[PDB]
């Protein structure tokens, strides 16, 4: 758990690692911490992962329905007052903490809610174990108009910041961008620091090595 | 906690079940059967919470019967014993649980063989050659393990049993006051009353 | 004061090219007392795999549960139901009950009959999706498997192979966890035939 | 309240090799989630060609260490230079672990080395005391994640001989510590994937009759 | 948490810092502490995060419904809306807020509806983290009413010793002036009040 | 067992091609108060050492007091005391450290987080922990409790490991340093603006530069804010 | 664990497990349960493996000081109320052990004294303590009698902590056999239960509900 | 808790003390005397905490015999008790009390009658004519009450005895192994070795 | 509880108030807080009541002994006494304990021994459960040394406010002279600080 969010000049970038812990153990090595509410709002949540998911899924889902019934447009504080109002009828109970950002037909927009209900908002912030790291990062490093290039430069170095420092999170980066009047690009797996080295001995065992006691060809359909 | 055993053998199945019944100090009733048949060819053997204990069986046995005509067609040990483990596995969840484990030996008609089902409170079901909720394996499971044999017939398991019994008798620290022991099989059941002069 | 842990088991799967293997132990027992050797923690609905660790009736329950929901699927839609389909679902139902969670450790596995493509996840006990390309790991001794498939995966094994990494690494995972063994059993999934094999192992 | 102990992650390993000994154990220290140096050894010398390593709390352990260095020392004060048969540094330890047995030493300590014949020999050792002559053993927090492997690779548990059925195990052989080493890296790496507390840096030390070597590798930064 | 406000001769206007702490760590050092509900009524939200933000959500809500059919409402009838909303819920809510607002009638008014519910008509009030320090000052250094610049002041000061020794209440100042002229967005950054 | 009353908040240090730094603000806070504005946590020892101390003042007076009084100590009886035979850093904490465990090893321990620092006589750089717990380690980076979260970050971007020291150069360590310190001061409510940095260079020696301040900061910004999601005028 | 002992026509029997266990994970299978104090005596392995261990080496010292003083070889009762009495001055400190002390003097014949950690000594025929201790004393009590073939009772023993290894979890590994004499005690080697098992099951025919 | 019975008859006293040993689950000995002849005519049973009770059974005994050779006169079942009663009630306001309690039956040879002196481990003593510590009173102590008369013979009493222990058996939750009994008389100690075949 | 002590040009005064209570109640409201270990050498006393009393009792003990053969000791020399006894127990203390003390030639100094036992020569301290409102006040008012009648003022004032917003804290106020003079004992009846 440890990602980030700062918007430019014109849009906003949010990304986030890819391990998922479980006390000291690493469950998976490529998880997807950046999900789809619509097409230009897109979160990034730590804490509790199913309830993250399931949660944007669920706003994603209604937020489509309005647009569609509205005939409009996805507006970012929509999603927001959303989550937030449902999130906290759950004093607390449903640990997840997030970075919600798109762009609407009015604006760039980035906020960060807490798991009880608190939302904030500023040019970059940072939610998750790591979240120290990456926030003293870009602590120095922010200036007000930076660029699609610059922007990205940073939030990307600010993850690696966590990534390494920080033990809960790790492997690849994930990015996401939303520009004002272009489209949104998801890059799964913008950087690919951490990698295996090639194994010293091939492990492969000669066929037959195992001792089976029975076997048959289970059945399928009617 | 009492004492439930069961053995499935040949064209049979045996059901121990002790016959003690204690509250906290004194020993109440010692000629008690903790037994329900639940239709002809089923029976089901039980121990567990004070209360929760003897409602349950009956409650059980209850909707059986009441298939059992309405349909005029008995139901299967298979079947019986998984609509056992539905009404627990609910319960278990319920805003309280019967807290109660049992044995439930029938005869499947249809295949003509023995079928023994053990469960727990939890719901959790399991076909077996034999078994005991409780403390009552740890005494005995070793001396199964060790004679059993699918083929006895319905004398060898009573002495098998009754050499079970022996044991737990001499190292359980518990007073269970001996045991009734009954048979279910392809004529229907009956009571081995003779355990109490054998 | 942990459920999962009262009765033991474990299931790992693991994906080959062009097929997949799904194997788990067979033990069930209340904490030390071991009470079964013929209780198996893998069942399918058509062409799709489900492997179920943690607590006894829960895992029942499951299985019924599913058996339940593909039958109706399968009947309305003149189709059997799809792996990455059956995923989001299990998902969902994960979590319909997710503050009165089903303690269990599932994992589904199985082949695309359209694309073709190997299907492998897992989850927690209220819905997750851990999507991997390798292999995957449930129950007791989770830990243990991480260790033995760190080692033994490798990208794309032929599927007289892979069932011979992924047995030893079920296999020996299993021996250095005091909760799972008495047996276990394989299946290898091809396109079309299938295999299922149990295996010999230590009796303690 | 005040807590006096403290868990500083780590894992070791002793392999008992025919004529050698290896007592490997990598190089991070941790404190929560936090990092606290990438290289701090745990295995050391102790002269007499004997190592030594223990894992668990720090301060217990190189005090232990500390404690049992000094206790080399006097053993040649009083016994002219008197070597010290590794056997016996073993049922030295035992003791002054147990001195402290009503408040612990927390740690898991092994030593490897060589016996009165040349053989190679490890042990293993209890918090408070319990010493075994063990040939191979993995302590620390991976512990569960090496030893099923070791036991499999270094004693081919559950290998049989193709085409005998399954009534013919698979014959062991004492493999050359190229060989050896070649096993505890792979170990190591697979451990740090999965393992959070576990990365950074190996360093060896090979025992053998004409001293001690070290040798490093490097690991992940995960 | 460090908020308050005062009334004088033009109306009145309320003031706060912009630190919230997570335990020892600074969440968002630039909070927007002083919340809008009506036009010319205002509020400063004290104590927990979530809980204060939501409750203005609602009264926003039932205000903005209020006007468009029973014309413009006090800032008396604003007071008693969170009078209820903190009151009934008293056990899962964690609010020191402060409310203020200004009518041409009545001139501006101040009232505090701290823990419990109990609210309170007072000339100025202060609540927060570190209010705890300017019951020295605030009280003896008081004249009745002032000029805009002239109070501009009290809030400055008041709120810089604030900051000296009190650490969970910090970042830079904000002050929201409310008058017969309408709403002007004050900031006064650090560097300032600490020379004082 | 006993607990923390004024607390003194955190130490960062590093290594560098000749020598080593270390800081360490000057407040003394009481809870949530700061009491303290103004409040010494480096004890230079010698002319080649310095400890930053992180806990309990009333701790860490102790300590002092323990130091100038063991410095006093090794004068008694041999003359060659200000040269051959003098504290090297290595000792002090050898011994500083022997007392922190027989302290926690006594079911009382010292509140405290302790960097040693400074330059042994034939030229090597020192830099090691040291807590209540009597736990330590070296480290090209090190800070106490608040610090090592946030500080230690930026200061492994200067020295990713062991093996750039070498060109890690007077300059870049000390305003890096200062970034960190600032940083320290932007999240951290146990924090203060003064404090005190000390350099210890084997060419030129114990530089203790007390009294600073925090300057440069971006808060202009700060006025762009405006609610929490919605508010926007 | 499962450790057991008892007393018979030929002697004693010892014979032990050697699983050790944290939690759920598997420390070791390589478990000396079974202190050979001295030629003469033997202690098994129950409650916490360093009081056993270390106190009965402690135990191994006291009997040479007393023999060596004596000319004589120090009778088992004696030697079980020492370590009785030594356990006796800990009740309360939290030692945890349980432990028979076996041993055949000139005049005492073979004896065993079960003791523990709660000071109890306990002279006896037959003791099985651990987790296993339930099953084992199932096969024992059927089958034991006191004429049997030294064989045998070799066999009974291995057997029954057979038993105990295959359903108690916590139990397992290979077993250690020794058996003891007026002359001292001899070992059996040690046997791989999974190897084991498989044979008697064959052999014995029992074990049947086992698939294969 | 054990059972430990004693009753003052005629010329004699008899006591009785169960035989079972447990550890928690299992059940070891099963054939355990818990007496302890202190002197030729003194003799005490004893129940109580597992390390606690036969330890300070053995150091009383030990002092009685050194003062009885000391002195090479017997000490009197009065003087017995008393000093058993002292250092219990220190043990009690002890770092460590031993938990234990006791029956102490001996015959007074100057008075020529026997005596029984019942003392829980508080260090509460008091000359009965029966009695039994813990659980075990009250199964009994009616039929006692009922019974008893101080002019009984030996066999008189044993009978009595006996229907109490039946009771014990048909009422009591525990299974206590049956019993050992003994008695103290001008004569000395004997044990009624024959209560297997009666 | 609620007492402090300032240095001036003439050396230094401290005081405190009077009252002393156990739960909501007053024991007595006329406690003599301020105390004397020596003739130029004073302190006023914060927190636990039996503990601070006997403290003293010892330390005016060692001085009036360390006289009677080392001359008349310091103000620094008189700290570091108290600093003992407050740290070695800890564990067994509560005290808040602010002293004072003068001498011709160092003026005369102000020393905070707080709970813990950490000592502080400050310009000059302020303890006590009051102590909290008037951080804001002391600290901004404050000159750098002022005259005997001029200082007088910041002790009534700082001491007025402390009583008006802290019930644990009241009674009379009473200040003790130490100068080049000697010792004046002071008393400022209520109606008084009141009006201010
Ligand atoms: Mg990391
Ligand atoms: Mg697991
Ligand atoms: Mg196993
Ligand atoms: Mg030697
Ligand atoms: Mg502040
Ligand atoms: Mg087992
Ligand atoms: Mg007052």
């Amino acid at each position: 758990t440890t990602i980030v969010g700062v918007k430019f000049n014109n849009g906003v970038v949010i990304a986030a690692d890819t391990r998922s812990t479980q006390g000291p153990i690493v469950a998976d090595k490529n998880c997807a911490k950046l999900h789809r509410i619509s097409p230009k709002i897109w979160c990034a949540g730590a804490g509790t992962a199913a309830d993250t998911e399931a949660v944007t899924q669920l706003i994603g889902s209604n937020i489509e329905l309005h647009s569609l019934y509205t005939s409009r447009e996805p507006r970012v504080v929509s999603a927001l007052q959303m989550l937030k109002q449902h999130l906290f009828k759950y004093q607390g109970h449903i640990g997840a903490y997030l970075i919600v950002a798109g762009v609407d037909p009015t604006g760039s927009h980035l906020f960060s809610i807490h798991a009880h209900g608190s939302t904030d908002v500023g040019y970059y912030l940072s939610l998750g174990s790591g979240s120290l790291a990456a926030m003293a990062v870009l602590e120095s490093h922010w200036k007000q108009d930076l660029t699609k290039e610059e922007a990205i430069k940073l939030a990307s170095d600010a993850i690696q910041a966590g990534i390494w420092n920080d033990l809960g999170s790790g492997s690849n980066v994930d990015v996401c961008v939303m520009e004002i009047g272009k489209d949104a690009e998801y890059l799964r797996n913008y950087l690919t620091p951490n990698v295996r080295e090639e194994k010293q001995k091939s492990y492969k065992f000669p066929r037959g090595t195992t001792a089976v006691l029975k076997e048959s060809i289970v059945n399928i359909c009617d | 906690m009492d004492i439930i055993l069961g053995i499935r053998v040949q064209d049979s199945v045996i059901l121990a079940s002790s016959k003690a019944v204690t509250r906290g100090i004194s020993v109440l009733k010692d000629s008690d059967d903790k037994t329900r048949q639940l239709s002809p060819h089923t029976l089901m053997s039980f121990a567990g919470e004070a209360g929760d204990t003897v409602q349950f069986a009956e409650y059980i046995q209850a909707n059986i019967q009441l298939y059992s005509i309405r349909e005029d067609y008995e139901l299967s040990p298979q079947a019986v014993s998984s609509f056992v483990r539905q009404e627990l596995a609910k319960s278990i969840r319920s805003r309280r649980p019967y807290q109660v484990n049992v044995l439930i030996g029938g005869y499947d008609k249809k295949k003509n063989k023995p079928e023994l089902y053990q469960i727990d409170y939890l719901g959790t079901k399991v076909e077996l050659p034999y078994g005991a909720h409780g403390y009552s394996g740890f005494y005995t499971f070793s001396l199964l393990d060790h004679h059993y044999r699918p083929d006895m017939t319905t004398e060898e398991g009573l002495d098998l049993l009754k050499l079970c019994v022996q044991e737990l008798e001499k190292r359980m620290p518990m007073d269970f006051k001996g045991v009734i022991v009954k048979i279910v099989d392809k004529d229907g059941i009956r009571q081995v009353d003779d355990f109490q002069a054998q | 004061s942990d459920p999962s842990s009262i009765n033991g088991g474990i299931v790992v799967a693991m994906t080959g090219k062009d097929c997949v293997a799904i194997a788990c132990d067979l033990r069930l027992g209340s904490q030390s007392l071991g009470v079964s050797n013929k209780f198996e923690k893998i069942f399918h609905y058509g062409h799709v795999f489900l492997g179920i660790t943690g607590l006894a009736t829960d895992v029942t329950t499951l299985n019924e549960m599913f058996r339940y929901k593909t039958n109706l699927y399968k009947l309305k839609e003149e189709r059997a139901i799809e792996p990455e389909t059956f995923t989001q679902l299990v998902s969902s139902s994960l979590y319909e009950r997710r503050f009165g969670p089903y303690f269990v450790g599932p994992v589904v596995a199985g082949i695309n009959s359209k694309s073709g493509k190997p299907f492998i996840a897992g989850f927690d006990l209220i819905g997750c999706i851990d999507e991997a390309k390798d292999f995957i790991v449930s129950g007791t001794a989770s830990d243990q498997l991480f260790g033995m498939c760190e080692s033994l995966y490798e990208p794309n094994l032929e599927p007289e192979d892979l069932f011979e990494t992924i047995s030893q690494a079920l296999l020996n995972a299993a021996d250095r966890d005091a909760l799972s063994g008495w047996g276990a059993v394989v299946y290898i999934i091809k396109k079309d035939e299938v295999v299922k094999r149990y295996l010999k192992m230590r009796q303690d | 309240q005040f807590n006096p102990y403290g868990d500083n992650g780590g894992t070791i390993l002793g392999i008992a090799g025919e004529d050698f000994a290896v007592l490997a154990g990598d190089t991070r220290n941790i404190t929560d989630y936090s990092i606290n140096s990438r290289y701090e050894p745990k295995v050391f010398d102790c002269g007499d060609n004997i190592v030594m390593s223990a894992n668990g709390f720090a301060a217990d352990g190189d005090a232990l260490v500390k404690r049992f260095k000094n206790s080399v020392k006097w053993y040649h004060f009083d016994h002219n230079d008197k070597k010290l048969s590794i056997n016996s540094a073993a049922r030295n330890i035992q003791h002054l672990l147990y001195g402290k047995r009503f408040f612990p030493y927390y740690v898991h300590t092994i030593i490897a080395g060589l016996d009165e014949d040349g053989k190679g020999a490890v042990y293993s050792f209890d918090p408070v005391g319990s010493y075994e002559r063990e040939q191979c053993r993995a302590g620390g927090a991976a512990a569960s994640l090496i030893m099923p492997f070791l036991d499999n690779q270094v004693n081919f548990k559950n290998q049989y001989e193709p085409g005998t059925n399954g009534k013919v195990k698979k014959p062991l052989k004492y493999l050359s510590v190229e060989e050896v080493i070649k096993l505890v890296r792979d170990s190591f790496t697979s451990a740090t994937e999965r393992h959070i507390q576990v990365g950074d840096g190996l360093e060896i030390l090979i025992v053998t009759k004409d001293g001690v070597r070290k040798e490093f590798y490097e690991l992940k930064r995960d | 948490t460090s908020i308050m406000a005062v009334t004088f001769k033009d109306g009145v206007i309320l003031g706060a810092d912009s630190r919230t702490t997570t335990g020892a760590y600074i969440a968002n050092r630039v909070t927007d502490k002083l919340t809008r509900v009506h036009d010319k009524i205002w509020c400063c939200r004290s104590g927990s995060a979530a809980d204060t933000q939501a409750i203005a959500d609602i009264v926003q809500y039932h205000l903005e419904l209020y006007t468009s059919q029973y014309g413009t409402p006090s800032t008396e009838t604003a007071a008693s809306v969170f009078k209820e909303l903190c009151y009934e819920n008293k056990d899962n809510l964690t609010a020191g807020i402060i409310v203020a607002g200004y009518d041409d009638k009545n001139k501006g008014e101040v009232y505090t509806i701290p823990l419990g519910g109990s609210v309170h008509k007072l000339p100025y009030a202060i609540a927060g983290s570190g209010s705890t320090f300017i019951y020295g000052y605030c009280d003896k250094n008081f004249r009745e009413n002032m000029s805009k610049e002239e109070t501009v002041d009290f809030i400055k000061h008041s709120l810089s010793q604030a900051i000296k020794w009190d650490g969970s209440s910090g970042g830079v100042i904000r002050m929201v002036v409310l008058t017969a002229a309408g709403v002007e967005r004050l900031i006064f950054y650090p560097d300032e009040y600490e020379q004082l | 067992t006993q607990q923390p009353i004024v607390t003194g908040t955190s130490v960062i240090s590093m290594k560098y091609d000749n020598g080593v730094i270390i800081a360490a603000d000057n407040l003394g806070s009481y809870g949530s108060l700061l009491r303290f504005n103004g409040v010494e946590r480096l004890i230079p020892v010698g002319d080649n050492t310095v400890v930053g101390i992180s806990g309990d003042i009333s701790d860490m007076q102790h300590i002092e007091r323990l130091l100038k009084d063991l410095v006093t100590e090794n004068a008694y009886d041999n003359p060659l005391a200000d040269a051959e035979e003098a504290l090297e850093p290595s000792y002090i904490f050898e011994y500083l450290a022997t007392v922190m465990y027989q302290r926690r090893s006594k079911m009382n321990p010292l509140w405290n987080a302790i960097i040693v620092a400074g330059v042994q006589s034939n030229g090597d750089q020192f830099l090691r922990y040291v807590n209540l717990l009597g736990v330590t380690y070296s480290s090209p980076t090190l800070a106490t409790g608040f610090g090592a979260h946030m500080a230690n970050p930026l200061l492994r971007k200067v020295v990713d490991r062991e093996s750039d020291i070498p060109k890690t150069t007077v300059q870049v360590a000390e305003e890096a340093i200062v970034n960190a310190m600032r940083v320290l001061y932007y999240r951290d409510a146990r924090s203060s603006r003064n404090f005190s940095l000390a350099i210890i260079d084997k060419n030129t020696g114990l530089t203790f530069k007390k009294n600073l301040q925090v300057e440069n900061m971006k808060w202009d910004f700060a006025k762009d804010i405006k609610g929490y999601g919605t508010q926007k005028i | 664990t499962t450790t057991l002992a008892f007393r018979f026509q030929g002697g004693i029997i010892v014979a032990v497990d050697s699983r050790a266990t944290a939690g759920n994970w598997v420390a070791s299978q390589t478990v000396k349960r079974v202190i050979e104090i001295n030629p003469f005596l033997l202690g098994t392995m129950a409650g916490g493996a360093a009081d056993c261990q270390f106190w009965e080496t402690w135990l191994g010292s006291q009997c040479r000081l007393h023999e060596l003083r004596e000319k004589e070889r120090i009778s088992v009762a004696a030697a079980s109320k020492i370590l009785s009495n030594l356990v006796y001055q800990y009740k309360g400190a939290g030692l945890s052990m349980g432990t028979m002390i076996c041993g055949y003097t000139r005049k005492e014949g073979p004896t065993i004294y079960y003791v523990d950690s709660d000071g109890t000594r306990l002279k006896g025929d037959i003791f099985c303590v651990g987790s296993g201790q339930t099953f084992a004393y199932g096969v024992l009590d059927s089958n034991y009698k006191w004429d049997l073939s030294v064989e045998d009772a070799l066999y009974l023993g291995k057997r029954s902590i057979l038993a105990a290894a295959h359903r108690d979890a916590y139990s397992g590994g290979s077993v250690n056999l020794y058996h003891v004499t007026e002359d001292g005690w001899i070992y059996h080697g040690n046997h791989d239960v999974g190897e084991l098992f498989w044979k008697v099951k064959e052999e014995e025919g029992s074990f049947n509900n086992v698939i294969g």
